[PDB]
């Protein structure tokens, strides 16, 4: 039966230089017996391949800056970013690897909010 | 050093039938997988399944079970996707990966369409 991958919302407001959550579900834990949890984050930008942020639910991928990070526990997942500049803006996606087939969730646009002149 | 590049867009009529390809460069092809995912205008990211670059083997989501086809000419370091008898609901843009190395095409537009597949 597949994993259903769920993200609580489909964008999240945020202003320059502040902090963000962004929250993923999974139907199954993706702790696996090898003590791994097969969990990753990618953002997309517009015009862009996906790319990756977090793998192993909270380990950073190279080239990634120490402002995102990722916690959660079994089917609940957090990815955070503590200080939001111009280029993070896009959608930020989970994704579990534990059992095929392999499952997005459903996107979370950061949306950087800005007043009108 | 590592690059996947990805064939040109496609703009296509109901029906037809297109075969993208995804050629692999910097690494040994056959060490690790290619991953097919299928982005949507309004449906985010999909997993299409993967195949093993070593055995041939592919591995489809069921979603994706009928008229996909995963393919390889390894000696030349390429995967292929072919997309049988063309439906709206293809219009996409699809990447290769390979997805433990985090590797990506720079993705294929496919354009399905009734009335301006000429265009091209
Ligand atoms: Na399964």
């Amino acid at each position: 039966m597949d994993i259903v991958m769920t993200q609580a919302a489909p964008s999240v407001p945020v202003t320059p230089g502040e902090s963000v959550s962004i929250s993923c579900r999974s139907t199954k834990s993706l702790l696996h017996s090898n003590g791994n949890t097969y969990l990753y984050w990618f953002l997309q930008r517009p015009g862009q391949s996906p790319q990756r942020l977090i793998y192993y639910m909270s380990n950073l991928a190279s080239g990634v800056p120490d402002r995102f990070s990722g916690r959660g526990s079994g089917t609940d997942f957090t990815l955070r970013i503590s200080r939001v500049e111009a280029e993070d803006a896009g959608v930020y996606y989970c994704m579990q690897s534990l059992e095929y087939p392999y499952t997005f969730g459903g996107g979370t646009k950061l949306e950087i909010k800005r007043l009108v002149p | 050093q590592i690059q996947l590049v990805q064939s040109g867009p496609e703009l296509k009529k109901p029906g037809e039938t297109v075969k993208i390809s995804c050629k692999a460069s910097g690494y040994t092809f056959t060490n690790y997988g290619m991953t097919w995912v299928k982005q949507a205008p309004r449906k985010g990211l999909k997993w299409m399944g993967w195949i093993n670059t070593y055995t041939g083997r592919p591995t489809y989501a069921d979603d994706f079970k009928g008229r996909f086809a995963f393919s390889l000419e390894t000696s030349a370091s390429t995967a292929y996707l072919q997309i049988n008898n063309l439906k709206h609901e293809d219009t996409a843009t699809y990447f290769c990966a390979s997805l433990g190395e985090d590797f990506w095409g720079q993705g294929t537009t496919l354009t399905v369409s009734s009335h301006h597949h000429h265009h091209h």
